[PDB]
């Protein structure tokens, strides 16, 4: 799996609107945690119970996991933007709406395997992108 | 489905805790705010929770048999009443009704209830005075942790052996020997091939007259005493469950605060310099029955500074 | 030294709502916290902060910076098994004789949920049956499977282990010294205001641990009362006698200081009603506004007299005088929320259902502040000050009828709820001072001295005084 660099920079921009990466260029030391425990329940639950545990901001313990699902569909969107007119495994009638739940996104549109891609490439990019920037 | 957890007729106890616990049933809502409290979502995690909780493991299994027979004899232990919580950190919260917030350790292939062998060797590393890593963070709690730690496995080396007095440096090379097999600076030691320390993970043996797996109650009273509690509902392994720990531990010989291995003392002891007030050893019964004492004083798994995860002797 | 080994003694029953299974005990998860705050408390002088501080130096916290534990393990152990299971019910219901030899009943007892598992259903644990005798008269039958699978249940343990375990000797020194206080102090288990789960330290290190239980409780409370409890030379050897008359005791005082007691020829005004008359500007009792509203409106409401309208000789009365109204509040909020009051009017099978509610999500509940201590056989009643959020709080009432129709010849089932009934309502009424709002002045040991020493001919509630 080779991510390019517009990915990684698409991750970039996302982290900074979604006010991760803070002016100063530095992040929160428990996102890192939060992406990679994102993908190990990507790997052992499937790919809807972790965006539901993952969309699910009733914890209030931790830090604001909900931010990661959002630098996810920013990642996706701008992913989506630039897609080639073949329109085989293209699927972009349009972006995921703003408002909408990820979650809800993918029970709607039954294709799980195109979006377990984009999401594992969107999550594999923001871990490069936040090793990028530096750590508290 | 049925008790007697077999090859033959059980699902996957791990499957249908991760897997199959989240299914997309039609007229199942747990994505939505009001679906998450709807009542047929508590309805249907309490019924995946029902057949979670209703397998049975019998003394004679043929997948513990196999486990006796390729990982050698096992240390029995039994669970005291709160129980054994494993895995806790596990991802498994959907902020829904009735479901199991916490997560749990089960094998991936069998799907019995397990603790990984990193988790034993954690344990019981912690007793041991040189755990906690020289790095810079943990420059203020070093010292007492080492103190402490050294009192408390001298005072356990010193029951379980027929050592009389052992030295703070012994006890740095016997922790390096077991657990990282080398010297406290990192130096490999020759060792042979059945000279090494494995840590096997620990599986449910047997759960006698009920199930292995129950459901408890953690109930957070908040720090208002006027609003209702939180409660919490999570797995645990049930009270008075045989578990296996399968260990493969070696012979340690120590000379002059060194580890060497059994070549080296062969060639040692033949000397004539062989000091035998410079010469202690811990037999492989020995070692397990200090690691059989770790568990039984300090026990393992999660909340066991609440009471969870204490072994008593079969 | 690293471990503390402490055997425990039982004076009464736990309710533990894990009672199926066979070595079930005292969670450390209750006794955990409660020890550290306990320790913090102690450590402090009354100040957590200070105890806190404390313990944040000698490094003896998990947390440092954010949370009151302590750094030691709790395990709770049963050495032997024989399970003394009990029965709890606010009714006195006829007994029966079938039973396993380790169940017992507790009748009149302060633990009112649970009440259904008496009565005539297929679930109640002692049904209630129809017998060829006097009909004034009913007899029991007990059923094992619903026995199996009741809510909570009544046990009573033998000497069990309490083990402490900390690489932290100082620490482990500091609980040794605390532990027969904390034990003394606290009650555990479902209803632990109320005397349920009381425990005491035997043995420390397999140390004989000799402590004067009224100095401790007069440390650590603010008022602390004795009741003159006897025994007739016979129920020495008879546990069961012992404790039913215990807790009808603490039942019948409780409701003596809260709602008064009417039942068998008897009245004694509630306390609570008197203490609020006849201090500064009088308060009143909430009920009386809400019996007021609902005759204003129709049925009336059982009971061949009137509410009563202050302290005096049968001072009874329906209104008010020709001046503005009283200055209703709710009264029994202080000792503990009740969210539902139920009122029986003149004819049978309907009955008026008061829900209460906070005006805004602020309250839900509130323990009462009163805690009863058994101990050797003596009932000790013990309590610091009130939380002081409840004091001028808005509250909300809903009434709602619910008239029990006769059987459907069907399912014998309740479904007569659809009754709602809508009467006057006073929100901010005489400046936010009615029956919306709390007296928002109280003090439980000035409460508490009134109390018992209110007599006619004889002080009613017979406990004498070694408040701290």
């Amino acid at each position: 799996m080779k991510i390019s660099k517009k990915q990684i920079e698409y991750a970039i921009e996302a982290l900074r609107a979604n006010n991760i990466i803070t002016n100063d260029n530095q992040y929160p030391k428990v996102f890192k945690g939060y992406i990679s425990s994102f993908g190990a329940a990507v790997i052992q639950s499937g790919l809807i119970p972790a965006i539901i545990f993952f969309e699910n901001e009733d914890n209030d313990a931790n830090a604001d996991r909900h931010k990661i699902i959002g630098v996810l569909k920013d990642i996706i969107n701008a992913m989506r933007q630039q897609y080639t007119v073949t329109d085989a495994t293209i699927l972009v009638s349009s972006q995921i709406p703003a408002n909408y739940s990820m979650a809800q996104y993918i029970i709607e549109h039954g294709n799980t395997d195109q979006l377990l891609k984009e999401i594992t490439e969107a999550a594999v990019a923001m871990k490069l992108a936040l090793r990028m920037y530096k750590s508290e | 489905m049925p008790k007697n957890y077999t090859l033959q007729n059980a699902s996957n106890l791990g499957w249908l805790f991760y897997k199959d616990y989240y299914r997309q049933e039609p007229n199942v809502d747990f994505i939505s705010t009001q679906g998450k409290e709807s009542d047929t979502t508590a309805d249907f995690f309490r019924k995946t929770n029902q057949r979670i909780t209703a397998y049975q493991l019998n003394s004679e299994s043929p997948l513990v048999a196999a486990f006796n027979n390729h990982f050698g004899t096992p240390l029995q232990l039994k669970t005291i009443y709160p129980g054994l919580i494993t895995g806790s950190g596990l991802p498994h919260q959907t902020g829904s009704k009735g479901e199991f917030k916490l997560g749990f350790q089960f094998d991936y292939t069998t799907g019995l209830p397990y603790i990984p062998g990193s988790s034993i060797k954690g344990t019981l590393r912690s007793m041991f005075p040189f755990s906690l890593k020289d790095k810079g963070s943990t420059k203020r709690i070093l010292p007492e942790y080492r103190k402490e730690r050294m009192e408390y496995i001298r005072d356990l080396i010193i029951e379980v052996t027929n050592i009389n007095e052992i030295s703070d440096t012994e006890i740095q090379a016997l922790e390096y020997a077991i657990f990282t097999n080398s010297t406290p600076s990192g130096k490999t030691i020759e060792f042979s091939l059945e000279e090494k320390d494995v840590f096997y993970d620990a599986f449910v043996a047997d759960s006698k007259d009920g199930v292995m797996l129950s459901d408890d109650y953690i109930t957070p009273h908040g720090e208002n005493p006027l609003k209702d509690p939180k409660p919490i509902l999570f797995l645990k392994i049930r009270p008075d469950v045989t578990i296996n720990f399968y260990f493969k531990l070696c012979t340690t010989h120590l000379y002059k605060e060194k580890v060497c291995s059994s070549k080296q003392i062969e060639e040692i002891k033949k000397q004539n310099d062989f000091s035998s007030s410079d010469y202690k050893m811990i037999t492989a019964h020995q070692k397990r029955n200090l690691f059989e004492k770790i568990l039984l004083c300090i026990g393992i798994g999660a909340k066991t500074n609440i009471g969870y995860g204490q072994l008593k002797k079969l | 030294m690293n471990q503390l080994t402490a055997i425990l003694k039982q004076h009464t029953p736990m309710i533990h709502f894990q009672h199926n299974e066979s070595g079930a005990t005292l969670r450390a998860s209750e006794v955990k916290p409660l020890l550290d705050k306990f320790i913090l408390t102690k450590l402090g002088n009354g100040d957590i902060r200070e105890g806190r501080l404390y313990a944040k130096k000698n490094n003896w916290l998990i947390d440092n910076e954010k949370n009151y534990a302590l750094n030691y393990k709790l395990s709770i152990s049963l050495q032997k098994k024989s399970r003394l299971e009990y029965l709890i019910t606010s009714s006195t219901f006829p007994l029966p004789t079938e039973r396993p030899s380790n169940f017992f009943t507790i009748q009149n007892s302060p633990y009112f949920a649970q009440e259904k598992c008496v009565g005539i259903n297929t679930n109640s644990t002692i049904i209630l049956k129809k017998s060829n005798s006097d009909p004034r008269k009913k007899e029991a039958e007990f059923k094992e499977k619903n026995w199996s699978q009741i809510d909570k249940k009544g046990l009573e343990w033998q000497d069990f282990t309490i083990k402490i375990f900390s690489l932290k000797g100082d620490l482990i020194n500091k609980i040794q010294t605390y532990l027969p206080a904390f034990f003394i102090c606290h009650n555990f288990g479902t209803r632990n205001n109320k005397g349920f789960g009381s425990f005491t330290v035997e043995y420390i290190n397999n140390q004989k641990n000799i402590c004067n239980v009224e100095d401790t409780l007069k440390e650590n409370f603010a008022f602390v009362y004795k009741k003159k409890i006897a025994l007739s030379r016979q129920s020495t050897l008879d546990f069961i006698y012992i404790y039913n008359q215990i807790f009808s005791t603490i039942k019948k005082d409780y409701q003596i200081l809260k709602s008064g007691y009417n039942f068998r020829n008897e009245y004694i005004k509630s306390l609570l009603f008197c203490y609020f008359v006849s201090k500064y500007p009088n308060y009143r009792w909430e009920k009386r506004k809400m019996k007021q509203l609902i005759k204003a409106r129709g049925y009336e409401l059982k009971g061949d007299h009137s509410p009563i309208s202050g302290i005096r000789e049968n001072d009874n009365s329906w209104n008010d005088p020709n001046p503005n109204g009283y200055n209703y509040a709710y009264i029994r909020a202080i000792l503990g929320l009740a969210e539902q009051y139920e009122f029986q009017l003149e004819t049978p099978y309907q009955k008026a259902i008061v829900k209460i509610k906070s005006a805004n999500n602020c309250i839900s509940r509130y323990k009462s502040p009163l805690l009863f201590k058994i101990i050797n056989n003596s009932i000790y009643l013990v309590g610091n000050e009130i939380n002081t959020e409840i004091l001028n709080k808005p509250f909300q009432y809903s009434y709602i009828e619910q008239t029990k129709n006769k059987n459907m010849r069907t399912g014998k089932s309740e479904i007569t709820e659809r009754t709602m009934h809508i009467n006057e309502i006073e929100m901010n009424y005489k400046n936010r001072i009615n029956y919306h709002y709390t007296p928002t002045s109280f003090s439980l040991i000035d409460f508490m001295q009134y109390a018992m020493s209110y007599k006619k001919n004889g002080k009613n509630i017979l406990n004498y005084i070694p408040l701290k």
